[PDB]
């Protein structure tokens, strides 16, 4: 299964 | 006059000085040679290190393995109890702890990877629940993701991907070392050259600059000859950073800056070999014709003047010194000495139990094809002797010996050592720390006590990955020793037991002896 790459906004603030 | 706490507090109070007086590593690894070893059986209960379990690698892994058209690796985050194995353009994380893992699958890659590492995020770039970046090196680009190791009730980290929009195009240069420091800096090198590159990365997008850069810190030019890196080794406590070349040519750089790094030191191989025929004991182990496979930073924690481990193919541990032109303006170091070597011990590994001159001739460790050194001392040495098995010699400070050694002149670099046996077909390719760096104090005296903190941090646990799974190595106590060898006097007489303690006494002394 592919990993689910949660996005960009979550990652780096702010 | 003095009151019984206040009496006891005295003796607690002196007792901890004691403890930090535990000699520094420069002490007894002074300027001259040793060969110090007290071998021990790997079944044995003084065995200084045994093997707890055994992960084998997910049968998925080698479908994919065996379905490698050109190029496969394998590697281990050992921080975080996950291996990982590249094949061609995609990568597959797991954790080795848990017992029927899921593959963590990651194809996005458009071309063959070279390397992949897991290092410390920049600070007040990412959200607090990204504790790592995942760095994926290939041969048109690297690629920087974000990492979440959260832990989980069984206790191995639950890890979840994160997507940045953050890479840079590779270059002529090719990538197969990634280390990162404290503070997230992440430094690439390869085996095209010596050069070193460091990637930059940003939240803020701009007009005139990317979230993303990459810069060559050796600005190369001219006439150069052929020569590639082995490795590259990161010490923080120093702002120090080390290469290793196939020439085993050592250079030193000075993070002078967030942003900086200058050159600082270089010595060739005959540099070593001068400064060790300068020595009092010169040795067939180390010539013009031996190679340097592996370095270890020693950290300013842990010794002042000692800087670096090197290892040869022969089995010899060379310690250097290195030491600034001046006082003060971190300082730079501009010279680098080979000051002290350790040799390899004389005793093989055999199946049956086998029965005062520096031994500077042993070819007990040679070939030495891989090494690794974690504080206080301890060393693997995966020795490959024969084509298909290797063995693997681990060894540590002789703890008990050297804090009661008196007095300091007779100071001696006491080890003791085991031979721990791969099966045939185990192909040792990394050795990782799973478990807190160890350290007893905050400066170099005190700082190896081993027998200080027996209770207070759990034993080193390491990761050993072979080609077909991970094997856990853990460091025993004297407690643990101590332990095991009285369950077995269980069955013996009362001077069964006067004689197995009689053994520690003479190693530990009788305070220690009893303190177990």
């Amino acid at each position: 299964r592919k990993a689910k790459l949660l996005p960009m906004e979550e990652a780096l603030l702010p | 006059a003095l009151p019984p706490v206040a009496k006891a507090a005295q003796v607690v109070n002196q007792t901890l000085q004691l403890d930090d007086s535990y000699p520094d590593l420069d002490s007894y690894c002074r300027p001259g040679a040793s060969s110090d070893y007290e071998m021990q059986s790997s079944d044995s209960s003084w065995a200084p290190f045994h093997v707890v379990r055994h992960h084998n690698i997910p049968d998925k892994v080698f479908e994919h393995l065996n379905a490698g058209e050109v190029f496969t690796k394998l590697g281990l985050f050992a921080e975080i109890g996950y291996a990982w194995a590249s094949i061609d353009s995609s990568l597959f994380l797991w954790d080795y702890t848990h017992p029927n893992p899921e593959l963590i699958g990651y194809e996005e890659a458009t071309h063959t990877i070279t390397a992949v590492a897991l290092v410390p995020p920049k600070p007040g770039v990412f959200v607090k629940t990204i504790t790592h970046v995942l760095v994926v090196a290939t041969t048109s680009e690297i690629i920087l993701l974000g990492v979440s190791a959260t832990p989980t009730p069984s206790g191995s980290k639950s890890l979840t991907l994160y997507s940045t929009r953050m890479s840079v195009h590779r270059g002529g240069s090719d990538v197969s070392f990634i280390v990162g420091t404290k503070d997230g800096r992440i430094f690439l090198g390869g085996e095209s050259d010596t050069d070193i590159h460091e990637i930059f990365y940003q939240q803020e997008e701009r007009w005139f600059s990317s979230r993303c850069g990459k810069i060559n810190h050796s600005h190369p030019f001219g006439s150069r000859q052929q020569e590639w890196l082995r490795g590259l080794y990161v010490d923080d406590t120093r702002n120090l950073l080390y290469s290793l070349s196939n020439r085993s040519t050592i250079r030193t750089y000075h993070m002078e800056g967030p942003e900086k790094l200058t050159k600082v030191i270089e010595k060739d191989k005959t540099s070593c070999l001068r400064d060790f025929a300068h020595m009092a004991d010169s040795s067939p182990l180390f010539t013009d014709k031996t190679n340097i496979v592996a370095l270890s930073p020693i950290p300013a924690t842990e010794a002042s003047k000692l800087h670096l481990m090197a290892l040869t193919d022969t089995g010899c541990r060379l310690f250097l010194s290195a030491t600034s032109s001046a006082s003060y303006t971190a300082l730079a170091p501009q010279s680098m000495q080979l000051q002290f070597v350790k040799f390899p011990p004389r005793e093989s590994p055999t199946r049956i139990r086998t029965l005062s001159q520096l031994d500077k001739t042993s070819r007990a460790l040679d070939p030495s094809a891989l090494g690794f050194r974690f504080s206080p001392g301890y060393f693997f040495d995966v020795v490959r002797k024969h084509p298909n098995q290797d063995m693997l010699f681990v060894s540590a400070p002789d703890t008990g010996r050297i804090k009661v050694t008196q007095p300091a002149s007779a100071l001696k670099y006491f080890e003791q050592g085991t031979w721990i046996e791969l099966e045939n077909g185990n192909r040792t390719i990394e050795i990782g720390l799973t478990t807190a760096p160890f350290a007893a104090a905050k400066q170099p005296l005190g700082f190896g006590n081993e027998l200080a903190v027996q209770f207070d941090q759990v034993p080193g646990e390491f990761a050993v990955l072979t080609n077909t799974g991970v094997h856990i190595v853990r460091r025993r106590r004297l407690v643990d020793i101590f332990a095991k060898a009285l369950g077995n006097c269980v069955s013996a007489s009362d001077d069964a037991l006067e004689r197995e303690v009689r053994k520690f006494i003479n190693q530990y002394g009788r305070v220690e002896t009893i303190a177990a």
